[PDB]
């Protein structure tokens, strides 16, 4: 766990997430997918304490999937993000809190608008045009301040994202073994295989 | 009649009918005999079978190296009570490094059975027990009834047709009490005692069950070809 | 009606028929007595010898509470044992907190409240025992008798069981003929007589006598059983009086 | 008819178990009386010791609840003692929590509320007793407050309880009609006890020896019961007048 | 009404005696113990022809060395089996060994009387627990809702039990082979069953030391049915 | 031991009646008459003090009770059930309202909390319903003056004026003739006394009648001065002398 | 807590509360399940004494437990919601721990176990509901149809019906359903299901619901007009 | 602050032969530099031809042996007097020890 | 023990019915009639107060119609005290959903949960069921305008128009006759009142014996307004339709 990014463009939300899983002085895996599909048009990436991250992601996934079956209806990205925030807000005052930061990228089918939510382990939710967790933000935010426009296409968003990964690969101390990129739009969730 | 719905109810003449009905389950159960001398204490039990294809229901249970009982009535209730006795014998050993007195064993069973007769919801135990043991004050024989009443005796018997064996022991009292330092003869007297409760059936090799405890004898049970000596 | 089917139900009289039914179980039981004396108390009980097979001296019915209180009862023997077990807990917690051994009146109320609690609910059964008890404390000697209802009073002499009326009559004579008081050793001998006289109401099976006592002088304020020479002396005294 | 066995309403809006608890009150066949002086509150009760084997000193229906509060009970002794022990605990707890001695009327209310709970909740039976509480309260002065199995309670100028309660009640009513006042206009408590005994003798129509009566007296800062000799002295004073 | 754990005047628990009547209504189950193995067989008894009979699971594995057949309110047996399986596996975890067949049966029978006012009523199902261990060898137990269990050389439970038990009395001897015992279960099942016995409405199983507990296929049972009919016609 | 009555003692009969509630209402019918009248500038509640004995001090027994400084309550039915309800009602006003909002609850909401308590006695395990009907009079800043009735079922209704208990049927008819929407508080006290004389049989004076008002603020009854916003309780219990004054000009 | 043993044995060896729960099932609207060669179809009756209904929002008779399994029922409607909810939660819990959706046998076994627990738990009455549970196991093309009942027994069926007049429709299915050759197509299976309901229903208008389940989470509910076409086709062939 | 552990010292030794096995241990018990006993046995016959020692902190060692001896007793009651095999005893002891994983018995155990 | 006095509220009859549920429905059949009518552009709730007294305060009263949130309301028929217990639960449940998801609760979800509570009282716990039937009238962005009903059994169903309480048989026949799918709110208002006016056990239907409420999109642009009618507003609407 370390690098998770998010960019909301005109018609989609793009999430980039690092592939490395390091423990100690060994990179144990270089092909790890740090995300779970919560519903057909909502994707959550995650980063933080080992074990906690996946346990939390899958727990949220199970609850959203349960809701979908019960009501035969997909919950809005705003609604999912609020549910996730409350779970983290409960967690922080527990005996052992979930130390997990997340990005929730979703496409609202009622509004026909992409939405990106950044939530930290304390339960601090913000809707953003672009987001990042951890040290990644210290490079990417200023870069996106400059290059980002609100009316960009998905292809323009991927080039903008490439520009971020290049900067991180140049200046970050750790080898994060590249990223898995996923796009969330009106047609659902798909993975970019060649990045 | 109207006062036998539960154990919490007294009859107009001051009777607890559920306790009396539990007492009736003992009378239906197979006969078992208890007797002792000054050196040894012996249990003799007639085991019962469902049919020729079935096994014979085990009547005697070991509680410690120096104590155990024979049952008559509901076998699962004897298991609950014998397990409680095993724990109390064991608590006495671990905490106080002390073998549990046979008298205290009886007092504990009495108090356990009593609580079931004074509370709503529960029921009385449906079994009678004959406890034998050898402790610091020599050999002992106890008779437990699920009313709570425990009684120390030289000899006794409980179960179906137990009055035959009980009369015999009442006549033989002076003889068998002085069988000291002789296990086989004390068993022989017990086997002859239980024989007075037999009708149509006789004592076979897989039918008879004997147990003994004494001065230099741990509580041991004899079944099968080991009891062929006493037929 | 149906007022007698459930415990804690008042009848139209104002009576708890279940408690009165428990008294019938007490009346069915063997005779037991208590005699207050100069500096202590004496307890005695009738033990019916059902069979030759009963071991003499080894089915003890009188029970001690703490070191200074004696308890005896008539009726359902297990219920009596349950009450003593509670008594011992009540006496233990009193001594734990307040240091001094529990006073007899204090102890009498602890049983009384406990027995009375078993008349308050239908989920429990009343006690099937009347309990005679007492001992010696800082204020001297006390004798008490407690009944299934929770009712208890102090007594000069007390009796319960199948031969209670015979024993009560004999006790009333002792109170009249000894206004200045009865000694401890006398009270043991009288107790034996009164059990032997009260045995006339239960004379199919012969019986075994059991006596205990607390006395400031004779037992140093502690509860003890009467055994050996002193027991046989009391038996002989009782045998001489019946003939 | 299971509505007569537990405390639930009957078709005519009645609680039969409560009514039958009232009948248990007179099971002892004892009459009590309570009156107020200027400085004191006196309570008297009949004492009947039928059995010769009983220790008469331990036969009592008057109780010392706290230093200031006394209580007499009409009803069976087990329920009487049950009520007494609870009242004692309640009075003690009150002092500890709130820093002053529990008033007579407040204890009466508290015991009444407890009695009310038994009339509403099914598992608990009512106690078959009528509790008469007496004190010299530091705010209200001489006080008599009485509780019953229904959970009812009220203050009294004077009161009586028992099988022949009505004869005693009207005897006292006729006195307060005549005197034109709420109390016994008398300086010493000794003469207030003499009044109480005199008016019980007139109402019940029986004479009393020293062992036939039981007397409790409440003064400022203490409640106490009288001994046989204290009553005998009091009986002699009545006889010589 | 009346208490659940109430004794009758004859000295028996009403609810336990009533549960035994439910077990008499159930489908037949037969067990036979030999020196070469223990055989267990049951009547499936489909209520309708549309019901897929292979889904009727009335013979059940507890461990590799212990099997179980049932009769009565079969739904009640699910929690009994669950407990038996856990008890068997748990004992292996604590002691690194197979659990004795008697000790397993005893653990199941402890549940039986844990009812009152714990569960609300006794179980309405009887179990035949068959197994093998190193100490006492091949064993067959009959576990009731009374909390009692008897070891048996052979035993039938269910609606045709009293008729089948009398037949087992004559036919059983101490030198029976496994093949002989298989046929004997099929023979006795065919006698007491309402509908005509075949591979679809009856099921066989066994437990041997070598191969453990095995439920037989419909193809294997069919051949034993055919072998049985030929042998009866042959004299 | 333990409360084994975990089941409802009030259940529906085949006809749809809840028997214990009906029977509780029957107990209210037997009870002594009480009433309440609402005026433009106040509310009055009144009842007869049925003395159990002439030796008993009827002053010590209070049928009309203060719940909050601006809310009062009176009943008909079983007095002990009322006494415990007043205790619980006073407490719930603090726990569920004053300790949260720093102010006393309005009449309608306190009534609602009392109703809740009385409903639970109709459905909870091992209990009978309360054998009382309450009349609660009160004032609050945003609703003004108000008067409510609360029955054993837990149902409550607002009233311009009403009566409950023994002679309620006749008393309600009397109030229908005399009530108008322009009544001043003194006129309502007068009508209350006239209405109550019909139901009372024996003595009729300030010592046998209990009467309280919800009217103007009483700074004299506050106990302190200095805070301008705190102006005192609107609940006032009329004295024995104050009643007798109005009985002369009756 | 309320402890009372409501489900208990009677002298003749019956648990009346369980048997009376079966009477509630018998009162409920008819439900039918028929499984073909490559599908399962669940048919359901809807009583026509209720007009002015809003069929958009009214609870549908067939419920999805997961994307690959469905549950219909007969009996008390309120009771069925509790079973469906529990089953839905267990379906997601199974995905979470085993990383694989439930088999139809496992889901049935769970629901049946819940129903059984309510026949020997203190303070509770049995579920007045029998269920038909149908679907396809993960990565499997063999159709599955199971039945449960208040007692807790469960079993697999080639075809089965429950509810009111179910004995009439079971009689129909017993002769019309061939084990050797089940309904080869979707159309054949739906038709046999509609035919079987037409023995009992009344009219084929807004009284019949049909839900078809196919492999790999392919579930669809038929509309009024689509069902009405089967009703029109069957009646014309009947007149012969 | 209170320290619930102590070191009672000593040493033990187990060797296995073809048809036999030995378990030896010295008889000295110590705390710090003082001798507590010159003869305090810590190798025990537990029944069923199993010998056991739990060396280290003697209070924990005695507690463990006491519990295992008791475990052997209850194995006989629950399983028809069956002989507890050495491998079964070992597995039983693992569960005794691990049962206190988060407040351990400070002992090296050998059977 | 206490077994003797247990009514056994949660059991089946031999016929397979729940005794207490059936008897609770019998109770509700004597309660004042409540009608719900759903139009294309709104919903009407109308209810008849139980035999009013002239001295009852009418303007500051709430017996039949209750607000659950800004978008949902209920009409009550049965025990008011029971209904208020369930209403406060429903109000809370709505705010839990809003707090969790930052969205107003869908109508069916609120109804299901409230109906599930009632169901629990028929299956376990040994307590009597709630003697209440609701008509839920509400709006959400999924299904738009919705009418539901629930009853003591815990069973709920959806409706275009529905009545509960007294004379439902007669009321449902009259609604079934005059109702049509393209209906407006103002027409539904008139139907609701006309139906009560014919089914009423009173001599004549007046303003003081009615509670009335609408849920329109009659606010300014794409938003829902709840109108609980005042006494004077009921008086005017009663004159306007020509009943008085
Ligand atoms: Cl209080
Ligand atoms: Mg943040």
């Amino acid at each position: 766990m370390d690098i998770i990014l998010g960019i909301r463009v005109q018609d989609s939300v793009i999430l980039a997430s690092s592939k490395a899983v390091t423990r100690g002085i060994s990179v144990l895996k270089d092909s790890d997918d740090k995300t779970r599909q919560l519903s057909p048009h909502t994707l959550m990436s995650f980063a933080g304490e080992a074990g906690d991250t996946v346990q939390f992601a899958e727990y949220i996934q199970a609850n959203i999937q349960l809701y979908s079956i019960r009501e035969d209806y997909e919950l809005s990205p705003q609604a999912v993000s609020s549910f996730v925030r409350q779970e983290l807000a409960k967690s922080i005052r527990s005996r052992r809190p979930y130390q997990v930061n997340v990005l929730i990228g979703g496409y609202d089918k009622k509004k026909n608008k992409p939405e990106l939510y950044q939530i930290d382990y304390l339960g601090t939710k913000v809707e953003l045009p672009y987001g990042a967790h951890g040290y990644s933000g210290f490079y990417t935010f200023s870069l996106l301040d400059h290059h980002y426009r609100p009316d960009m296409t998905t292809e323009e968003g991927l080039d903008l994202l490439k520009l971020c990964v290049q900067e991180l690969e140049k200046r970050m101390p750790m080898d994060f073994k590249g990223v898995i990129v996923k796009i969330v739009d009106k047609d659902g969730i798909r993975q970019v295989d060649d990045f | 009649n109207n006062y036998d719905g539960d154990t919490v109810t007294f009859s107009p003449t001051g009777r607890l009918f559920q306790v009396e009905y539990a007492l009736e389950a003992i009378k239906q159960g197979s006969v078992t005999v208890g007797l002792r001398s000054n050196t040894h204490a012996v249990l003799v039990a007639l085991k019962r079978n469902a049919d020729e294809l079935s096994s014979y229901q085990k009547k005697i249970i070991k509680c410690d190296e120096h104590m155990g009982l024979s049952l008559a009535g509901l076998a699962p209730d004897a298991r609950v009570l014998s397990n409680y006795l095993r724990q109390q014998c064991n608590y006495s050993s671990l905490v106080f490094n002390r073998k549990l007195a046979v008298e205290r064993a009886g007092h504990l069973l009495c108090d356990k059975a009593q609580k079931n007769t004074q509370s709503y919801g529960g029921r009385p135990y449906g079994v009678g027990l004959l406890i034998i043991g050898y402790d610091k004050s020599g050999a002992h024989l106890l008779e437990f009834q699920p009313s709570g009443n425990v009684t120390e005796l030289y000899g006794t018997a409980i179960g179906a047709r137990s009055q035959g064996a009980k009369t015999y022991l009442e006549r033989t009292l002076d003889t068998f009490i002085k069988i000291d330092g002789n296990p086989d003869e004390l068993i022989k007297a017990g086997v002859e005692a239980i024989s007075q409760s037999l009708r149509d059936e006789s004592l076979t090799v897989d039918n008879l069950s004997i147990a003994i405890v004494g001065k230099d004898t741990p509580f041991t049970i004899y079944d099968g070809e080991a009891v062929a000596k006493y037929i | 009606t149906g007022y007698d089917l459930s415990n804690s139900v008042f009848s139209p009289d104002g009576r708890n028929f279940q408690v009165e039914y428990a008294v019938k179980a007490v009346e069915n039981g063997t005779t037991s007595i208590g005699i207050k004396c100069n500096d202590g108390v004496v307890f005695a009980v009738e033990k019916l010898i059902t069979s030759k097979l009963l071991v003499p001296q080894k089915n003890v019915k009188i029970q001690v509470v703490d070191r200074h209180i004696g308890c005896v009862y008539s009726g359902l023997i297990p219920d009596g044992r349950h009450l003593v077990n509670r008594g011992r807990e009540e006496a233990a917690s009193f001594k734990k907190l307040y240091k001094t051994p529990i006073p007899i009146p204090a102890f009498a109320d602890r049983l009384g409240q406990y027995v009375q609690a078993h008349t308050l609910y239908n989920s429990v059964r009343p006690f099937g025992v009347s309990t005679i008890f007492g001992g010696v404390d800082k204020n001297g000697a006390h004798l008490y008798m407690l009944e299934p209802s929770g009712s208890y009073w102090g007594y000069k002499g007390a009796a319960t069981g199948k031969g209670r009326q015979s024993a009560k009559a004999e006790l009333e004579k002792l109170v009249d003929h000894h206004p200045e008081g009865l000694s401890a050793r006398e009270a043991v001998k009288q107790a034996a007589k009164i059990i032997y006289l009260a045995h006339e109401d239960n004379k199919e099976k012969d019986f075994e006598l059991e006596i205990s006592w607390c006395s400031l002088s004779e037992t140093n304020g502690l509860h003890k059983f009467v055994k050996g020479d002193l027991l046989q002396e009391a038996i002989d005294f009782a045998q001489k009086e019946i003939n | 008819g299971y509505d007569r066995h537990i405390t639930i309403f009957s078709p005519e809006g009645r609680l039969y178990q409560v009514e039958y608890a009232f009948k248990a009150t007179n099971q002892t066949n004892i009459n009590s009386l309570a009156v107020r002086g200027k400085d004191c509150t006196v309570v008297i009760s009949q004492k009947k010791v039928p059995d010769k084997l009983l220790d008469p000193t331990t036969v009592s229906y008057i109780f010392c609840i706290s230093r200031t509060i006394g209580m007499v009970v009409n009803g069976p002794i087990p329920d009487a003692r049950n009520a007494a022990l609870r009242a004692k605990a309640e009075a003690a707890e009150f002092r500890y929590k709130y820093g002053y001695d529990m008033p007579c009327d407040v204890l009466a209310k508290r015991m009444a509320n407890l009695s009310q709970i038994y009339t509403q909740r099914a598992y608990m039976r009512p106690l078959g007793v009528i509790l008469t509480f007496v004190s010299v309260d530091e705010e209200l002065g001489p006080s008599i407050y009485k509780t019953d199995p229904a959970g009812y309670y009220v203050g009294y100028k004077a009161t009586a309880t028992g099988p022949k309660q009505q004869e005693i009640t009207t005897n006292l009513e006729n006195h307060f009609k005549k005197s034109k006042i709420d109390h016994i206009n008398e300086e010493s408590w000794e003469k207030v006890v003499e009044f109480a005994i005199t008016h019980m003798i007139d109402a019940l129509g029986t004479e009393f020896s020293k062992n036939d009566l039981e007397v409790g007296v409440a003064t400022k800062d203490k409640f106490f019961t009288l001994s046989a000799e204290n009553i005998e002295e009091r009986l002699v004073a009545i006889a010589e007048q | 009404d009346r208490g659940v754990s109430t004794f009758s005047p004859e000295g028996r628990l009403f609810q336990v005696e009533y549960s035994l009547e439910a077990i008499k209504l159930g489908s037949t189950a037969i067990g036979i113990a030999t020196k070469e193995g223990v055989v267990l067989g049951v009547e499936k008894r489909a209520t309708s022809p549309l019901l897929e009979s292979d889904s009727i699971e009335k013979i059940v594995e507890i461990d590799r060395h212990i099997g179980c057949a049932m009769s009565g309110l079969t739904a009640d047996a699910r929690s009994m089996i669950e407990h038996a399986r856990t008890a068997a596996v748990t004992h292996n975890l604590y002691y690194d060994e197979d659990i004795n067949v008697e000790s397993l049966t005893q653990s199941v029978c402890d549940l039986a009387l844990r009812f009152g006012e714990l569960m609300s009523r006794p179980f309405g199902v009887a179990l035949l627990i068959a197994g093998h261990d190193a100490d006492d060898g091949y064993q067959l137990f009959h576990a009731e809702p009374s909390g009692t269990f008897y070891r048996y050389n052979a035993k039938a439970i269910g609606s045709g039990s009293e008729g089948a038990q009398a037949e087992l009395l004559n036919e059983w001897h101490s030198s029976l082979t496994l093949k002989e015992a298989e046929l004997l279960v099929l023979k006795i099942l065919k006698q007491v069953m309402e509908e005509k016995l075949d591979e679809n409405n009856a099921q066989l199983s066994c437990i041997t030391k070598q191969d453990g507990f095995k439920i037989y296929d419909n193809e294997k049972t069919a051949e034993l049915i055919k072998e049985l009919k030929e042998k009866e016609a042959a004299e | 031991m333990t409360d084994r009555y975990s089941f409802s003692l009030t259940t529906f009969s085949p006809s749809g009646k809840l028997g214990q509630i009906d029977y509780a209402l029957t107990a209210v019918k037997q009870g002594v008459t009480s009433l309440g009248i609402k005026a433009t500038n106040g509310v009055v509640i009144a009842t007869e003090k049925k003395s159990s004995s002439p030796l008993a001090m009827s002053e010590t027994l209070s049928k009309v009770s203060l719940l909050t400084p601006d809310i009062g309550a009176v009943y008909s039915g079983m007095g002990p059930d009322y006494r415990v309800l007043v205790d619980k009602s006073r407490k719930v006003a603090h726990t569920s309202y004053k300790r949260i909002y720093g102010e006393y609850p309005p009449t309608k909401l306190l009534v609602s909390e009392v109703a809740k308590i009385m409903q639970e006695a109709t459905q909870s395990g091992g209990v009978r319903p309360f054998g009382v009907s309450l009349l609660i009079a009160g004032h609050d800043e945003f609703n003004g003056f108000s008067l409510y009735q609360v029955d054993p079922s837990g149902s409550y209704f607002p009233w311009k004026a009403t009566a409950i208990g023994k002679g309620s049927v006749a008393a309600k008819t009397f109030l229908e003739k005399r009530w108008n929407d322009e009544l001043e508080l003194e006129d309502a006290i007068h009508i209350a006394l006239l209405t109550l004389k019909e139901s009372v049989e024996g003595e009729f004076n300030g010592d046998t009648i209990e009467l309280a008002i919800i009217g103007d603020e009483n700074p004299d009854l506050l106990g302190y001065t200095g805070i301008p916003t705190d102006k005192g309780p609107r609940f006032r219990k009329l004295t024995s002398q104050e009643i007798n004054d109005r009985l002369e000009a009756l | 807590g309320y402890d009372r043993a409501l489900s208990i044995f009677s002298p003749d060896g019956h648990i009346f509360q369980v048997e009376y729960a079966l009477e509630a099932v018998k009162r409920g609207t008819c439900a039918v399940g028929v499984k073909g060669k490559n599908c399962v179809v669940l048919g359901c009756e809807r009583r026509s004494t209720l007009k002015l209904q809003d069929t958009r929002i009214t609870p549908s008779k067939v419920s999805k437990i997961d994307s690959h399994v469905v549950l219909s029922f007969s009996g008390l409607n309120a009771d069925s919601r509790i079973l469906i909810e529990k089953a839905r939660v267990e379906a997601q819990s199974h995905r979470l721990t085993l990383e694989d959706p439930v088999t139809v046998e496992y889901l049935t076994r769970y629901v049946a176990g819940v129903q059984q627990r309510y026949t020997q738990s203190g303070g509770v009455r049995p579920f007045g509901v029998s269920t038909l549970i149908a679907g396809f196991d993960p990565r499997d093309d063999e159709p599955k149809l199971y039945q449960t009942e208040p007692s807790g027994i469960y079993s697999s069926w080639s075809a089965q019906t429950i509810g009111r007049n179910s004995k009439t429709v079971r009689e129909f299915l017993e002769k019309n359903y061939d084990r050797k050759e089940p309904p080869a197509t979707v159309e054949e299976c739906v038709k046999l299901t509609v035919r079987s309901l037409l023995e009992v229903v009344q009219t084929g208008a807004k009284n019949i619901e049909i839900t078809v389940v196919k492999p790999d989470s392919d579930i669809v509910a038929l509309s009024s007009e689509e069902i009405n076409q089967y009703v029109t086709q069957i009646e014309q062939e009947k007149q012969e | 602050q209170f320290n619930p552990y102590g070191d009672n010292g000593g040493t033990i030794l187990g060797i296995a032969g073809e048809d036999f096995a030995v378990l030896a241990g010295d008889t000295r018990n110590i705390t710090d530099y003082s001798i507590n006993s010159r003869y305090e046995p810590k190798v025990f016959d537990c029944g069923d031809n199993i010998v056991m020692s739990a060396n280290g902190f003697a209070a924990d060692g005695d507690a463990l042996v006491k519990r295992f001896k008791n475990s052997v007793k209850w194995y006989h009651f629950d399983h028809n007097d069956k002989k507890l095999s050495i491998n079964s005893a070992a597995r039983n002891i693992q569960h005794l020890l691990y049962g206190k994983r988060f407040f351990p018995y400070y002992v090296h155990t050998i059977i | 023990g206490s077994r003797r006095y247990d009514s056994r509220t949660t059991i089946f009859s031999p016929e397979g019915r729940l005794y207490q549920v059936e008897y609770a429905l019998e109770s509700i059949s004597h309660a004042g009639t409540a009608i719900g009518i759903m139009a294309s552009d709104g919903i009407v709730l109308a209810a008849e107060r139980k035999v009013t007294s002239t001295l009852l305060e009418q303007d500051t009263s709430t017996e039949k119609l209750y607000k659950l949130n800004d978008k949902i309301a209920v009409a009550v028929a049965g025990l008011t005290a029971d209904a208020e217990i369930l209403i406060n639960t429903a109000r809370i449940h709505a705010q839990n959903y809003l707090k969790t998801y930052n969205e107003d609760i869908p109508v069916e979800i609120l109804v299901r949960r409230l109906s599930d509570i009632k169901q629990g009282y028929t299956q376990h716990g040994g307590l009597r069921p709630f003697g209440v039937s609701f008509i839920y009238a509400g709006y959400d962005d999924r299904y738009g305008y919705q009418l539901y009903t629930s009853n003591p059994s815990g069973n709920y169903t959806g409706w275009k128009a529905i009545s509960v309480g007294a004379n439902t048989s007669a009321a449902q026949t009259l609604l079934q006759m005059d109702y049509k799918d393209d209906m407006k709110v103002d027409d539904a208002i008139e139907l609701a009142l006309k139906t009560l006016s014919k089914t009423t056990d009173s001599s004549a239907l007046t303003y003081d014996r009615l509670e009335f409420a609408t849920i329109r999109k009659g606010a300014n642009d794409g938003e829902v307004y709840q109108k609980i009618f005042k006494p004077q507003e009921i008086k005017d609407i009663l004159v306007k339709t020509g009943i008085t």
